[PDB]
């Protein structure tokens, strides 16, 4: 659903040349330290490590361009996130059958204190009904959900 | 066990959408009007 | 090829991602010297 552009992914790359000052395709603290000197920062040597350290998620010893991409993109390292994310679809699916329906939408909104007519939520549904299956689907759930 | 901010989050989200799809809705009450 | 202006940003990346773990070292003053 939501994926980098290509500008915005050649600009990572570009950032990731920033770091990667040989070019070797390699990020090490010794690069790392020169970027951090080059930019007037001084940076301790525990520090240096300790930054290569928190976001080596492959622990492989060094900083990929994956590593880097998620790393500049500043994504939570929360990945407990993904079973609040099922929670909230176990308390919309009341009735657990996979699936939400606009009689399971109706109760989630009757329970907010308000009475709406079958035709709002219909309609409601029927917006949020990308695949037009008549029924919310996971992915047409995340979207309603990540509708700002 | 949801947070209630996590809950309020969805609601927010929810009652926003709702609040346009009203608007919508509303919108076409001119045509609920068949009388002539 | 890049602009000195994307450079500058680096040090707002790298500010950004060192105070994270400045604030993480930190934590571990609090677990030597605490008081109440
Ligand atoms: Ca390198
Ligand atoms: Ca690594
Ligand atoms: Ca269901
Ligand atoms: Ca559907």
């Amino acid at each position: 659903a939501d994926q980098l552009t290509e500008e915005q992914i050649a600009e990572f790359k570009e950032a990731f040349s920033l770091f990667d000052k040989d070019g070797d395709g390699t990020i090490t603290t010794k690069e790392l330290g020169t970027v951090m000197r080059s930019l007037g920062q001084n940076p301790t040597e525990a520090e240096l490590q300790d930054m290569i350290n928190e976001v080596d998620a492959d622990g492989n010893g060094t900083i990929d361009f994956p590593e880097f991409l998620t790393m500049m993109a500043r994504k939570m390292k929360d990945t407990d996130s993904e079973e609040e994310i099922r929670e909230a679809f176990r308390v919309f699916d009341k009735d657990g059958n996979g699936y939400i329906s606009a009689a399971e939408l109706r109760h989630v909104m009757t329970n907010l204190g308000e009475k709406l007519t079958d035709e709002e939520v219909d309609e409601m549904i029927r917006e949020a009904d990308i695949d037009g299956d008549g029924q919310v689907n996971y992915e047409e759930f995340v979207q309603m959900m990540t509708a700002k | 066990a949801l947070s209630k901010d996590k809950e309020e989050e969805i609601r927010k989200i929810l009652r926003n959408n709702l609040q346009k799809t009203r608007q919508r809705l509303r919108s076409y009450n001119r045509h609920t009007l068949v009388a002539d």
